[PDB]
């Protein structure tokens, strides 16, 4: 999902 | 995003290594 | 002040370093008369007199 | 109203001295970019028209009342550089060491009138 | 207050600049990476931030671009790295401009701290207004 | 004109050329 | 839109 | 616009560097042979004015140009050079050694008085303003 | 009568910020050659005299006039300078640079004390003004 | 009068 | 009488 | 969490 | 007990003074020969750990222990030598003296920006103590 | 206990062997 | 309770 | 006396100064051959100890006595000196001049904090007498 | 005089020659 | 004119005599003749307690300025015109350090009056302010 | 009373 | 005679001799 916030 | 900007998360971990 | 006084010294022996030079170079050329530099200090400032 | 009108040179003049010092320090800031032009502006020119609008008109409570929202001036040049920079650092030290001493000024005149102002009503 | 922004800025792109001439100082007699290729010097890109649309401001670094300067080559064909005409790639870094960077670097560093410490004072002068 | 006044026209760009064009 | 600072853009270069 | 001071001490510290950067092309161009085009370069001069000013009395220094030297141009022979003359000789600039090096050091000295002078001035500038408050 | 400290100081700080201007004007063009007429810069310094009219005890300071510093201009040898003299004789400012450094300081301590001064005689007529309440 | 002090704006303006 | 203040005054003067 | 603080830290290391 | 800033201040100030003392050990015997029990100098350093508490990672520095390096001592050749081995090699420290003095160096200077940091917070909380004049 | 905290009894004495016995 | 306060008692010796 | 911090801080000061004092005469006496008596000038060292003799356990500081050290005296060879003995050897001073160099800078360091700390002092008991306006 | 006391008579210009 | 007040002045006084003294005595070091042809003998001051109408304890005046009685140095310079029979020069007996330690200890004890003074000065202008 | 301030007192001096 | 407090005989005069008498 990588660096999702 | 800026270099000095904020974010929610942390930074990847940095690891120098001798060879790839 | 001091710095061109001294500054000039530096030229003057440049100067006699470089007829020196020339001298050197001219010695085995026929006919060559060698170059002798002379030195002259210029006007002297008198401030106050005696 | 009058009062603003009394303190209305000094607070221009001190805002165009700030404004001024911002000018100044991004001058300094990017005196190492290859093609930045130095910047400023004339005090006095920009003195007057600041010192020489409408606001919207608000019929009842729910109307929203109107939303409020200086030219720069290149330096000349005094030594040519090679990578396009003009930022001279002698003449911008003493153009921002000038422009400190000057918005320390205006604070002084500004604190004397509102104190003099103050000490009129104290009683 | 917009002039602590513009200044940190400028330290923060100074830093850079003196940490790439280090870098290139550090690696000029370097012969390979992690990796098979010879060491690039680096160079930083100064641009000039406006966030806002009032024209000028501070200075940010966008990138680290590598010199595309030719690489030196010297003649070791023992060497496994060395290519077919026994020629091995050395860096191109130029040690007197790399001085004269820190150097240059470490004299704007202290300029835009004088400029930090100046309105810093201003500043706090500015709170004893009329009181 | 005099170096260190205000103009309102930039300034022209610094080249310098290795050879005559 | 600034370029390279200090050594490369301080090195006499043909133009491209 | 500057106060009367800083204008005269700051129009001091640019004419040094000026007068700095003139002795530093000139000491990196010592041993050039052709220029842009293909002359010799001539090692260039700046000359102090003083501002004339409407104080006459009280007025800091200002550079009106930069003037090249007339001097004898060094000749070496080097016939084989394409831009000899008829006669072979070579023409090198006629930049002196010692004179830009004393002119080096006295232009960073000058320089470095001005910025006492201007550094003495500021702590009484500042303590001016604390006569009204 | 302590307002007339205010006349006094006032004329000395502007005598003082004179006497600066001048010290640092002759020290900002020690290198300078030519001046607007072309002639050379010639070192210049004020003049302090009483500011009394006559029938006054004592008064502050006030700059009479000033003048053309007394000592020989500073001959340079170098013929080969546009300007010269007959025999190639440039002339240069006379400024002796530790006089005018020394000036300097002189002039700032100086203005330093008479702000010293204004300071505490204003604290005073605020008192005096808060005499009897 | 003849002389601008040294702390007055550029007489050269 | 006055006079120049400073560096001119408190150097020593020539005898006439 | 973290380790020698300087000079232990801050060089090239072999994996491990 | 010590208040917020105060205890992280004096906590960074204590393990750069560790640190520090660590180092001027470590460049002090680089060149012993042998300890009191005829064991080698091994380099000691500093472990550095964030005081957190339970559940803060913002706190100041702790030093959680004094390590010493594992990595293998140097060897020199000396059959004499009554610590050698049996196949005739003393061991001796394993200390990099550049990276000594730059740990000093750094010690110095973050030992004294962390006393800048007390020092603002010390004078900024004075001032609080007088809110509302 | 924790560097500089409190304790309620002395630090043991501080010496330095030159050769351990 | 004390001693030489400086390098008379910051050096090791032989003990007593 | 003077109250107690004062007197206490009094007390680090003055014994802080003797022991500048002695670490300055050992440094220029370390080459001397004889004293007034014949006899060779011995490294002088304060004795440090504390003074709270009402029941306390912390007072300050004070100097017991000033020792004359034990350390071998250096003995170099001179059978033409007067004062040499049997032997020919001449007793030196046993200075130790790195130890006193930094004797010196650890004095001064630490007359300083104690300067800094009666300054505190004062202010705190002079805002004290504002208590309640 | 005592120096600092007050006399009704000013102190004679002083001088400082180089040669007698 | 008040007592702690003429004892800061008079102690300001000497201790500014003394610095100019031993600047005096600092730029003669190598001086070789005066205005009457004789040679520069170094000046000290002396320091006496003013404390004449103040029992023993007042400021410090400044008694008189003696030339040193160091005997003064020779150099053998016999064409020099002040030369005697027997060709030795007098130069000045000038000790280099210590005039360099007088103008610093001077300067320390001119900071330290003016500081006195000062605060004196405060506790006057506190006293002022009393029984309101 | 008093005497020479300084160098000339703060030296050692023959007996006399 | 302790160090630092008041004593109503004043203090003896101090002397440094070069040599031994």
């Amino acid at each position: 999902a990588g660096p999702r916030s | 995003g800026v270099p000095g900007a904020l974010s929610n998360q942390p930074a990847p971990p940095n690891e120098a290594p001798i060879a790839t | 002040s001091s710095l061109w006084i001294a500054k000039t010294g530096l030229d003057a022996q440049q100067t006699n370093m470089d007829v020196i030079a020339n001298n050197l170079a001219n010695v085995s050329t026929n006919g060559f008369k060698r170059q002798r530099a002379v030195f002259e200090d210029l006007l002297y400032q008198t401030i106050r007199q005696p | 109203d009058r009062l603003d009108a009394a303190l209305r040179f000094q607070q221009e003049a001190l805002n165009l001295r700030a404004q001024r010092q911002e000018i100044l320090a991004a001058n300094i800031a990017n005196a190492d970019t290859p093609g930045y032009q130095a910047r400023d502006i004339d005090f006095a020119s920009e003195l007057k028209k600041v010192m020489v609008g409408v606001a919207l008109t608000l019929t009842s409570s729910h109307h929203i009342p109107a939303q409020a929202v200086v030219d720069l001036l290149y330096r000349v040049p005094d030594q040519p550089s090679l990578d396009g920079n003009t930022v001279d650092m002698d003449r911008e030290r003493t153009q921002f060491a000038d422009n400190s001493l000057k918005y320390q000024m205006g604070l002084t005149v500004l604190g004397s009138q509102l104190k003099g102002m103050m000490n009129v009503l104290q009683g | 207050l917009n002039i602590f922004d513009i200044a940190g800025s400028a330290l923060a792109a100074q830093s850079k600049r003196l940490n790439v001439a280090a870098s290139n100082l550090a690696n000029a007699d370097s012969v390979t990476g992690p990796d098979g290729q010879p060491y690039r010097a680096k160079q930083v890109v100064f641009q000039v931030d406006a966030a806002p649309g009032q024209a000028t401001g501070g200075v940010k670094v966008a990138s680290v671009i590598e010199s595309q300067a030719p690489e030196k080559l010297v003649y070791e064909p023992g060497n496994p790295l060395a290519d077919a005409n026994g020629y091995v790639k050395m860096p191109n870094v130029d040690v007197v401009g790399e001085m004269v960077n820190t150097m240059s670097a470490s004299r704007s560093y202290q300029a835009n701290i004088e400029v930090l410490n100046t309105v810093k004072s201003m500043m706090l002068k500015t709170l004893t207004l009329g009181q």
